[PDB]
């Protein structure tokens, strides 16, 4: 549960 | 509840140390993980728990310097890590040619950002090479790519370019007119800003767009008062308790910064509900290992730990430095940068 | 070929076909920061990857090595770039690569590098024939996947495949009328085809939205679309809308409706309407209704809006 911003 | 400050300092300390193979997918983004940890410690006023000198050398070892013949100017900037196998060189000797070695816009950004946070004066940064590399990343439509070899292009990188130009205090790194055009064209019918024209407006791209304009000092000049009111409306509608990045999407801790910072830049964050926001952010705090997660009872990571803290900062949390909403560094650091800039001007 | 989890897997350092190549190690210097620890297998694949990269070797063995490197870390953009270089150099069957990337994206639908890779392939092939269906599948495990919608708009725009999108939208909106991504897609299609200037279309759309609003009155997306397609032509220029909304207020009320009303009133004050002082009061009355009971969380915002209207029309 994360936010891959790249 | 309360803010477990010390717990978070340990968390960031560990991030700078060693990670389980489980985080292999962050290899090419290690520099931004470093940024999350360093700027995070900075925000908690604990940079003393790390050896600034060692880290500064590591960072400089990630700079893609121009070679003797300077035939690789279009590829200069910073790497996310040493994964290419190039021999350790803290920007001491000239660049060693390599068919596939070049910078990554998000790394040039977080890299410079880290150097400033650590107190370095950027003297070892080949400013012109970086700017040359930056220019090479801009497309006809005004947006940017992350690497000269090619990649997707969107608002995320427009923000990176803006931060780079701002920190190097030189906007020759981009064609500002075209960038502004891209930012305007990204505004949706619902008035938020999307990653690109026609796409769904999003909290992340709205922050990137607005912050970029503020960094260029052209917010008021690009959007009309009527437009800014519409954007403000879209942004403030993002608060449910914490903030979500898009209408009808669940809240996520990091948006307390993405959106919150945008609201701050638009001078209306003051009209949001602080308690519910703070309460939500804290509910995602890992009381055992430290740091924050996107949702409560979820595992923490460097990104949410950092943005959750910056989110708290926006509401002047007891024990956290005020964060510069457009630059994404502590105000204290944004200041040292101001001095640094004055220095050069002589 | 030789899978990374095969019982008979062999480190590259022990493979005969790779005896001539000296592996290249990664070195973070004296004091490594944010250092990730790697297993023997992992470090082995990448030590050879670095070697092949450094020499820009356009070989078939290098091409196979990238498959392993990607399995170990699909977020390594350099690996994908090199793989594309090899795809060309070795003139590999791109239709085969399409199957490969299709599987990869299904496993990692939120990876930026894999979506970029697929887009490059589709450009190369100039073949969008399987895109809309592929995306529809991905949208099945997450109807709001930003990567999926972005790719979908690129395909539709690049190969002019508008013909069935408005229908696809109607279908998804039925599955979940709250999906903000679908409402955006709807505006995307229409504004890129007929446009909203055709009063026949505008009417159809406003009617369509009011219908969706009646089904689920508390839906920011629907309200944003409605206001979106009308705000620029002038909300006050639609007298029957103001009343049709005031009629909904009784049963289908929501902060979105009240907000819309405030916006209509402000457009009026903006266009020096009749009863300047009376309209402003109707607005302020609503602003306060929002602050005190309908959208309390934004209490201070609405009061700020109200104070703004007063000092602007008095
Ligand atoms: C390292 C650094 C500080 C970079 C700043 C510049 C960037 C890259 C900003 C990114 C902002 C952002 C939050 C973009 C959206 C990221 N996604 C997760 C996009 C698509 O995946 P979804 O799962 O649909 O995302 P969402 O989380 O919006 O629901
Ligand atoms: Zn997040």
């Amino acid at each position: 549960n994360c936010c891959k911003v790249l | 509840l309360d803010f477990l400050r010390d717990r978070h300092v340990r968390f960031f300390q560990r991030c700078l140390q060693v990670l389980p193979e489980r985080y292999s997918s962050l290899e090419t983004s290690r520099l931004t993980i470093a940024f999350f940890a360093l700027s995070g410690l900075d925000m908690l006023d604990s940079l003393d728990v790390v050896n600034k000198d060692d880290i500064i050398e590591w960072i400089y070892s990630l700079q893609v310097l121009p070679t003797e013949d300077r035939s690789n100017l279009d590829r200069c900037g910073f790497r996310g890590s040493s994964y290419l196998g190039i021999p350790f060189n803290p920007s001491k000797n000239p660049g060693t040619a390599h068919p596939y070695d070049s910078g990554h816009i998000a790394m040039t950004y977080t890299g410079l950002s880290c150097l400033i946070i650590l107190g370095d004066d950027l003297s070892r940064v080949d400013k012109e090479a970086c700017l040359a590399g930056l220019r090479a990343l801009q497309l006809e439509d005004g947006s940017f790519c992350a690497v000269p070899e090619g990649s997707e292009n969107d608002m995320r990188f427009v923000y990176c370019a803006s931060c780079i130009c701002y920190m190097l205090n030189n906007w020759s790194g981009m064609d500002m007119k075209k960038a502004i055009s891209y930012i305007r064209r990204s505004m949706s019918y619902d008035n938020g800003l999307a990653q690109g024209a026609g796409l769904e407006s999003h909290g992340g791209s709205t922050f990137c767009g607005i912050a970029s304009l503020c960094l260029m000092g052209k917010l008021e000049e690009v959007f009309s008062e009527k437009e800014l009111n519409r954007i403000k409306r879209w942004c403030i509608m993002r608060q449910q308790n914490g903030y979500h990045g898009r209408p009808n999407k669940p809240v996520d801790t990091c948006y307390s910064f993405w959106v919150g910072a945008t609201l701050k830049l638009l001078k209306i964050f003051q009209y949001t509900n602080f308690e519910k926001n703070r309460n939500y952010i804290l509910s995602t705090q890992d009381r055992l290992v430290g740091g924050f997660a996107k949702w409560p009872d979820s595992h923490p990571d460097a990104l949410h730990a950092y943005f959750g803290i910056c989110g708290l900062s926006l509401m002047e949390e007891s024990g956290i430095c005020k964060v510069h909403p457009a630059l994404n560094v502590s105000t204290r650091t944004s200041e040292r940068l101001r001095d640094l800039h004055q220095s050069w001007k002589t | 070929f030789l899978s990374l989890d095969s019982p008979t897997y062999v480190l590259y350092r022990d493979r005969a076909e790779w005896a001539d190549i000296d592996p290249v190690p990664q070195n973070d210097g004296p004091s490594p920061v944010v250092q990730i620890i790697y297993s023997e297998k992992f470090r082995d694949v990448y030590d050879y990857f670095r070697a092949v990269l450094q020499r820009d070797e356009r070989s078939e063995r290098a091409f196979k090595l990238t498959r392993d490197a990607i399995e170990l870390n699909a977020a390594n953009y350099t690996v994908w770039h090199f793989r594309r270089v090899l795809l060309r150099s070795l003139q590999k069957d791109l239709q085969e690569e399409m199957n490969y990337i299709i599987a990869i994206i299904e496993e990692q639908p939120k990876n930026y590098q894999v979506w970029h890779h697929r887009r490059v392939l589709v450009e190369w092939l100039k073949d969008p024939s399987q895109e809309l269906e592929f995306i529809a599948d991905i949208l099945n495990q997450d109807a709001k996947n930003y990567h999926a919608w972005q790719h979908r708009q690129w395909v539709i725009q690049e190969f002019r495949l508008w013909d069935n999108e408005l229908q696809y939208v109607d279908q998804l909106l039925k599955e979940d009328v709250r999906n903000n991504s679908v409402w955006n897609q709807r505006h995307f299609v229409i504004s890129n085809t007929t446009g909203y200037s055709d009063r026949a279309v505008l009417e159809r759309e406003v009617q369509y939205t009011l219908e969706m609003i009646k089904l689920v009155p508390h839906n920011e997306s629907a309200w944003n679309y409605l206001k979106g397609i009308l705000q620029d032509r002038g909300l006050s220029r639609y007298p029957n809308l103001l009343n049709q909304l005031l009629d909904l207020q009784p049963s289908h009320s929501s902060p979105y409706l009240i907000a819309f009303l405030v916006d209509i009133y402000e457009d009026m004050l903006e266009n020096q309407c009749d009863n300047k002082e009376d309209i402003l009061n109707k607005a302020l009355e609503l602003c306060e209704i929002l602050a005190k009971e309908k959208d309390t969380i934004r209490k201070e915002y609405w009061r700020y809006i109200g104070r703004s209207l007063q000092s602007k029309h008095s």
